């Protein structure tokens, strides 16, 4: 596992500057730490797993958003992730058109402005297409009674 | 000849009804050309 | 010379269309492994 | 200031071709018009 070794090696980082903590006042060690920090941070929000996203309650709307999540914030060495939503969909062909509108109406809603990217990305089959097309598709239902159907409350 | 009248003219419940009409979701996914159409019946070159 | 330019819409309907070859003028009958 | 958005919007999109999504997209009167112009056109 990647996680074990993240944080033992982060652990052993964590001492190196305990090493180095005492003489804070210099500000070349100043800026020498700072930098560190600033890179160590910086790849551990992006090194982050997906093991923790997975639960029983969580529905195909909400397992489709978390790994829409990851891809928008996390695709520098985890490049499986569009095989698995490449095969996810083919699974939620039913369900998928339980949350949507019909075309018509759909866009005229408020908050599709912001959800159409990862409601395009999410028809197409494929995390890696751009909607620069400006295509109409069936726009998702926000209506908290399909939300609450279909969705779950923590993963909002 | 019906031909001619076919041809020369159409029916007035054509010109009565509604012109403007929808499309559906199943193509692959429409723009906003295709999204609110001129129906093909009373559309005329 | 150009008279127009035309483009292939993404819509389709199958026609299915029948057509007939109105005999307005029936030809001369056919006379003879 | 332009004074509105859409003004400001439609002036610097002036780069080569006029409009992009509409050739993206790619994508004929109605037949009542036709009969009201030769209706017209008859009647003056």
């Amino acid at each position: 596992g990647q996680q074990p070794l993240v944080r033992r090696v982060i652990t052993q980082l964590e001492t190196a500057a305990t090493e180095a903590r005492p003489y804070v006042n210099c500000r070349a060690v100043a800026e020498l730490l700072d930098l560190t920090y600033q890179r160590l941070i910086y790849w551990a929000c992006t090194l982050m797993p997906y093991v923790l996203f997975r639960r029983d309650t969580d529905t195909e709307l909400d397992t489709v958003l978390l790994m829409h999540f990851f891809y928008t914030h996390y695709r520098s060495v985890n490049g499986d992730l569009a095989v698995e939503f490449q095969n996810y969909v083919k699974n939620s062909v039913r369900h998928m058109s339980s949350f949507v509108s019909s075309d018509i109406d759909g866009d005229q809603k408020p908050g599709a402005e912001h959800m159409r990217d990862v409601s395009y990305k999410l028809f197409v089959g494929n995390l890696q297409a751009r909607d620069a097309s400006g295509l109409m598709f069936p726009i998702i239902s926000t209506r908290i009674s399909t939300v609450n159907l279909y969705l779950s409350p923590e993963r909002m | 000849d019906t031909s001619r009248t076919a041809d020369s003219a159409l029916v007035s419940t054509a010109f009565g009804g509604s012109v403007f009409q929808e499309n559906r979701l199943g193509e692959t996914p429409l723009c906003r050309d295709e999204l609110v159409a001129v129906a093909p019946g009373a559309a005329s070159t | 010379t150009v008279v127009r330019v035309l483009r292939p819409p993404s819509t389709f309907e199958q026609d299915h269309s029948r057509l007939v070859l109105d005999e307005a003028f029936p030809t001369f009958p056919l006379y003879d492994a | 200031d332009y004074g509105n958005v859409a003004f400001k919007y439609l002036a610097l999109r002036d780069d080569g071709r006029p409009l992009a999504w509409r050739r993206r997209c790619s994508g004929v009167v109605t037949t009542r018009y036709k009969a009201i112009t030769v209706a017209v056109a008859v009647c003056q």
